[PDB]
């Protein structure tokens, strides 16, 4: 495979995520996504732990932003720890929705 | 009672609503001018004489 | 949009054609009648006669 | 190995021959060791008056309480030590005596019912004793729900009909009939060639016939004075019942709208569009948003405990509609979604539901023949219903005739524009009035 | 004791069509 | 039509026995028959089983449950699960041309099963359901307290989820259930429209999967405690059991016979059964409703004979006793030949008239099949049943005299007798 363009990608690709500020306030990539019916599931389909955690960073972000504040930058998400814990749920969702209207047609 | 009559009114033009609204606006097309024909020939025959379309021919061309 | 392809969905058009047309009729006819458009109407054996 | 039509056609005929009488004999033969016999008789509430509402339940319950042959308890001594079944079942429009046993025991089987269907001793202490067992069964019947409201849906559809009233019949005429007007209700309609036996399973349809003319060879077939039991056809009245009662806990509405003679071929295709809406239950294993359109939107806000689709036939009339249960705050609901579905089939009807609704309706014709006693049950029916047993082979041509054309004219034909008979029995007060009943059997879009 | 339920008599307010208990409804629905 | 076909048996080295016929019928019936039961449960997971088979639509890794349920309801099929003590069976009846695409899905439900946890916690109020719905039949109530009367440790666990259970139930506990219990040795596939060759390469699929033996139970010991539950009913129920023998046991057949003598089962319709022996010493004991019968239960481990009758609460005493008085007149000695002829003809008509059905013989074949693994015609069952002596049912009732009793009873009770007293 490319080298160097894949090595230019993952640096464009970690200045677009330093470029957005959510990592500024300790936001993970799979919160900022639109709620959607989807989502909403997914969401419910999570275990206690994630989703606890998920609703206190929600609250912090919130909090920050009612003062216009930032955390400090020792705090700041790392574009290669974050866990993309939300993808797997969401996919099966989406996945189940195409077989249903799939289905629906025929 | 013509209940053949009435039947066949139903089973042709009832039955459906999209039937039912297109008789409903030929029949109001078709009833305004009767009603309008009959109810001004009404009117001019109560006051013959006196409207100026019955002494208009005394003047005009004249 | 794609999913409202399908064989069915195209069986579901063909059975709302006719009303579609009736519909369609019953507007256009109302909106003769509405507008007394001379037009039209001046091929109408009896409503012509409205027109003087 | 074997296609479907194809298994169909290695499925044994039935042999029909005459007695001198005018009796009818059946029988559809096989290798099983076991038979089941019965007599059906064209006699119901539908040829009952006043005078007589409850004859044809009472007789039932003397039917196996002696003979002249065999008086008090013999008859009974006799079926039990032969290990047999004796059962009975009555009907607006039929009565059915049949024996499950052995085929070694197929002679005295015939014996005893031609004894019960001739010899029926009406001792008066037994009168009595009936009396007070069918008030007190009255009295179950009132618990149960179905039953109440299926009678006053006939009561209210047919109006100043023979059909109207139920088979029991009222309270107070059953303790008033005497041994008079039994002898002749029974004098009057036991006797062929109404009678129809049927024997399936391993039994010949040789041995059949000796056996019958030896015992029912006997029944006379001339009326007295020529007073002839003439059936008249029955009006359908489109009207509303409704016996409020807060204190029961659901609300047990049922609706119906008239539907055609057991001898109709629309009847067909009636029972496929039954088959879409099809039934739901609370014990069901899945089915949310995963079953049929009316039970995938009947779990959505949790509207109903349990819907089935019905069609009972009478000659020259029927009923055809749905039956539901619901909870006190969500009739309105159940019935919109109700309505709303049959007016999809009469205008948008695609031909992958027909699909499974004909496959539906084939297993359902296959799977409820097993056994003996739906055969033999199938037998006599059909022989006072058409004068024939209609072959699988035959149901499934005239299932494959179905189309979603088809099926939309004949819904359009029964059900749309209708004027339907509605009837609630419990908390009701949420049942829309009938006007808006009435109003939501057509289609403005339309 | 259910059973013991029968609707009155409608003949004073039925419709001539109707009148009669042994004709069927059908043949004339369509026309009332 | 061809000639009557046979059923072909064997046994596959993985210890899994496979059976079929080939009759002629149009519609096609297949299933699974499970060693596992609500035996195999112990103290720490309780109420396993009877959520296990309300799982049969949830998705698997081969198939999504939407796709099962379509795709059955579609070709217009069943799939049924029944569930007892001892075993548990998969069932699902469809056309002969769509055999091959049901047993896709049967296979894996049973095979390759994904217990999703969400889908399991939206599963769980399913339970009081269905529990409500057969606790509405009091009889259910009563036997279930009675098993948990008679029996220690192993057949008293209760065929529905104790209530503090319900809502606590893991997918853990189902996954250990079904490694443990759902081994290939235990279990026997049975097919009716099927040809036995294309059921070989069908069931090769699966030979990748489970395999050797499960986790054993523990042999039922016997106690003899009481259960009363006084419920403001006003009929009481009542049964009166006692060790019995085994199933598939020369002893179990008389215990057959001897229920079958005390008017067991009811043959005539709105009839009294003058031939009952029960009937006839309560029918001069009350004169008010009242219904009494025998029990039998036989189980691989033990089996239980008794009593139960339906009786007016102020009347209970009596009912019970005449019927134990009866009991004792037959352990006495006093049996007339005729008796037992015609408790045999009841109950060769029975057996005969149950396997009649397709369904209830399939049943019975997968029973068989179970245990022994080798189909055995009635006219054998006829000959065993034969054999039995009057000398045997006098042993029988002997035994069940001496024995030690259970009683479950639920009702007012308000005069019900205790055991110790009756
Ligand atoms: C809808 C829009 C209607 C506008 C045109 C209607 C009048 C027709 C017309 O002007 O000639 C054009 C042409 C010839 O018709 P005509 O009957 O020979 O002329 C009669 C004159 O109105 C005769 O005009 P007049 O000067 O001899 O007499 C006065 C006349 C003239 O007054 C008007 O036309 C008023 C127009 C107001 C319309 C807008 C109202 C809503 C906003 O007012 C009336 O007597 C009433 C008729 C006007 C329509 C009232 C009903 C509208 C509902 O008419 C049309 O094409 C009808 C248009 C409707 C189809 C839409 C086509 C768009 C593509
Ligand atoms: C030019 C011809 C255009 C034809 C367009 C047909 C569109 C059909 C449609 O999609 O909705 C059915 C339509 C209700 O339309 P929608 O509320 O927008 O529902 C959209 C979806 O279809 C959802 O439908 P859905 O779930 O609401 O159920 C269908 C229907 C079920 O019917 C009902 O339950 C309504 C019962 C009371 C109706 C009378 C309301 C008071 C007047 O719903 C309604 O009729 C709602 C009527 C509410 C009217 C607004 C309140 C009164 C002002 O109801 C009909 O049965 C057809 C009426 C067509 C009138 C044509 C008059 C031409 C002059
Ligand atoms: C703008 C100012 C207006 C002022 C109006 C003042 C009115 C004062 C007087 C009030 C009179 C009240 C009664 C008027 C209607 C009486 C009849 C009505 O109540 O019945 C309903 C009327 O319902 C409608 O008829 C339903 C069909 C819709 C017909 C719409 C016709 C529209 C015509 C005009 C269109 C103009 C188009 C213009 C385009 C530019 C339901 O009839 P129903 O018998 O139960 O329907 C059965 C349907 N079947 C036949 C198919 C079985
Ligand atoms: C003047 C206003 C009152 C009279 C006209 C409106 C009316 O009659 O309402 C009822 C009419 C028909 O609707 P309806 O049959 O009652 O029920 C929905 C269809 N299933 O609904 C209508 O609005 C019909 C007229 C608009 C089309
Ligand atoms: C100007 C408007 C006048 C409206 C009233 C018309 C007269 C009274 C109508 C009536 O009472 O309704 C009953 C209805 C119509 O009367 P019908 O039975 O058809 O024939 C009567 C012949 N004397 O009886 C019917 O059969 C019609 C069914 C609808």
């Amino acid at each position: 495979a490319v080298s160097a363009s894949g090595k230019w990608l993952d640096g464009i690709r970690k200045w677009y995520y330093n470029a957005a500020g959510f990592n500024k306030l300790g936001l993970m990539r799979d919160d900022t996504i639109y709620e959607d019916e989807d989502v909403k599931e997914a969401i419910r389909r999570l275990p206690e732990n994630l989703y606890n955690d998920r609703m206190f960073r929600i609250k912090r972000a919130l909090d920050l932003n009612l003062k216009h504040q930032i955390l400090p930058k020792e705090q700041w998400t790392k574009y290669e720890e974050e866990n993309f814990y939300l993808e797997p749920y969401l996919k099966e969702v989406i996945r189940e929705r195409k077989e249903r209207e799939e289905w629906a047609k025929k | 009672a013509a209940a053949t009559l009435t039947s066949k009114l139903y089973s042709l033009l009832f039955r459906r609503t999209s039937t039912f609204a297109l008789t409903i606006i030929v029949g109001v097309m078709f009833f305004e001018r009767a009603f309008d024909q009959g109810a001004d020939a009404i009117y001019d025959h109560i006051n013959e004489g006196k409207l100026w379309k019955h002494i208009k021919h005394k003047y005009e061309n004249k | 949009v794609t999913r409202f392809l399908g064989p069915r969905y195209r069986e579901l058009v063909k059975n709302w054609v006719p009303t579609a047309y009736t519909w369609g009729a019953v507007g256009a006819v109302g909106l003769v009648w509405a507008t007394d458009w001379r037009l039209i109407l001046d091929w109408v054996p009896y409503i012509n006669g409205k027109f003087k | 190995t074997a296609t479907f039509a194809q298994a169909l056609q290695f499925v044994p005929e039935t042999q029909v021959s005459l007695l001198d009488n005018g009796l009818r004999v059946a029988s559809e033969q096989s290798s099983q060791p076991t038979c089941t016999v019965g007599v059906w008789i064209d006699v119901g509430s539908r040829f009952e008056t006043e005078k007589n509402n409850g004859a044809g339940y009472f007789l039932e319950h003397l039917a196996f309480k002696g003979t002249k042959n065999r008086p008090g308890s013999a008859l009974e001594k006799e079926v039990e030590s032969m290990g047999a079944h004796l059962n009975a079942y009555s009907t607006r429009e039929h009565t059915a005596y049949y024996i499950k046993a052995l085929s070694k025991d197929l002679p005295k089987a015939v014996e005893l019912l031609g004894d019960i269907v001739q010899n029926c001793s009406l001792e008066d202490s037994q009168i009595e004793k009936e009396r007070d067992v069918i008030l007190r069964e009255m009295q179950e019947n009132d618990a149960s729900m179905r039953d109440v409201v299926f009678n006053y849906l006939h009561a209210t559809a047919f109006q100043g009909t023979p059909l109207a009233q139920a088979v029991e019949g009222p309270s107070e005429n059953v303790r008033k009939l005497s041994r008079a007007d039994l002898t002749e209700y029974l004098s009057t309609h036991y006797k062929a060639p109404r009678m129809v036996l049927a024997a399936a399973g391993g039994v010949e349809h040789q041995q059949l016939l000796d056996l019958a003319q030896k015992h029912l060879g006997g029944i006379p077939w001339t009326y007295a004075e020529d007073a002839v039991p003439t059936l008249t056809p029955c009006r359908f009245t489109g009207s509303e019942i409704r016996h409020r009662d807060d204190a029961l806990p659901f609300a047990h509405v049922a609706i119906a709208v008239e539907g055609p003679g057991w001898a109709s071929p629309d009847n067909v295709a009636l029972q496929v569009a039954n088959a879409i809406i099809g039934h739901y239950d609370c014990t069901y294993g899945g089915g949310v948003h995963l079953s049929s359109p009316l039970a995938s939107g009947a779990v959505a806000n949790k509207l109903c405990q349990s819907f089935q689709t019905f069609s009972i036939c009478y000659a020259e009339t029927g009923l055809l509609g749905a039956h539901f249960v619901c909870d006190r705050m969500k009739i309105d609901d159940m019935m919109f979604v109700l309505q709303g579905q049959w007016m999809r089939l009469c205008t948008s009807a695609t031909e992958s539901e027909v699909a499974r609704g004909k496959n539906i309706l084939r297993n359902a014709l296959v799977s409820h023949l097993d056994g003996t006693t739906p055969v033999c049950e199938d037998i006599g029916r059909s022989l006072l219903t058409y004068g024939r047993r209609i072959p699988l082979a035959e149901w499934e041509s005239r299932i494959a005739e179905v189309d979603a054309s088809v099926v939309r004219e004949i819904c359009s034909k029964y059900i749309y524009d209708q004027c339907p008979a509605v009837a609630g029995y419990g908390p009701i007060e949420q049942l829309p009035d009938y006007n808006r009943i009435r109003s939501g059997m057509f289609w403005l879009r339309f | 004791s259910h059973t013991d339920i029968k609707v009155p008599d409608f003949s004073e307010y039925r419709r001539l069509e109707v009148l009669d208990s042994t004709k069927s409804s059908r043949e004339s629905s369509e026309a009332r | 039509p061809p000639q009557p076909q046979d059923l072909e048996f064997t046994k596959l080295p993985n210890g899994l026995v496979i059976a079929s016929l080939e009759n002629y019928s149009p519609v096609s019936r297949i299933g699974l028959f499970i060693k596992a039961g609500s035996r195999y449960e112990d103290f720490s997971n309780l109420g396993t089983t009877h959520l296990l088979r309300l799982t049969s639509s949830l998705t698997t890794k081969g198939a999504s449950s939407f796709k099962i349920t379509r795709g059955i309801e579609a070709v217009g099929g069943k799939l049924s699960v029944t569930a007892t003590r001892e075993n548990m069976a998969y069932t699902v009846e469809c056309l002969r041309g769509d055999v091959d695409i049901l047993m896709e899905f049967l296979l894996n439900v049973t095979t390759a099963p994904e217990f999703r946890r969400w889908e399991v916690a939206d599963l769980q109020p399913q339970l009081k359901i269905d529990k409500a719905v057969a606790f509405q039949n009091p009889q259910t109530h009563v036997i279930e307290n009675l098993h948990a009367a008679a029996y220690r440790n192993a057949l008293a666990n209760p065929l529905y989820c104790p209530d503090y259970r319900i809502g606590k139930v893991t997918s853990e506990e189902l996954h250990y259930f079904v490694q443990n219990h759902f081994t290939s040795a235990r279990m026997a596939l049975i097919g009716l429209g099927v040809s036995h060759p294309v059921l070989k390469q069908v069931a090769e699929q699966f030979l990748n999967m489970r395999g050797g033996l499960g986790l054993s139970g523990a042999k039922a010991n016997y106690r003899g405690g009481e259960i009363r539950e006084q419920n403001g009913d006003s009929l009481v129920h009542a049964a009166f059991v006692a060790e019995s023998a085994v199933a598939g046991s020369a002893e179990a057949n008389a215990f057959s016979v001897l229920q079958h003598v005390l008017g067991a089962g009811p043959h005539v319709k709105r009839g009294s059964n003058t031939t009952s022996h029960l009937h006839q010493a309560v029918a001069k004991a009350t004169q008010q409703p009242f219904d009494v019968s025998a029990f039998n239960a036989s189980y691989s481990d033990s089996g239980l004979f008794g009593i139960y009758t339906i009786s007016q609460a102020t009347a209970a005493g009596d009912v019970i006793k005449a019927a134990y008085n009866q009991v004792k007149t037959i352990a006495q000695g006093n049996l007339s030949n005729t008796d037992v002829q015609a408790a045999k003809n009841k109950l060769k008509a029975g057996y005969l008239m149950s396997v009649e059905s397709s369904e209830c013989f399939l049943e019975e074949v997968g029973s068989q099949a179970l245990v022994a693994g080798s189909y055995m015609p009635p006219s054998t069952v006829l000959q065993q049943i034969d054999s039995v002596a009057n000398a045997d049912i006098i042993n029988a009732a002997k035994k069940f005299v001496s024995g030690q009793k259970s009683m479950a009873a639920s009702g007012n009770l308000g005069h019900t007798p205790f055991v110790d007293e009756l």
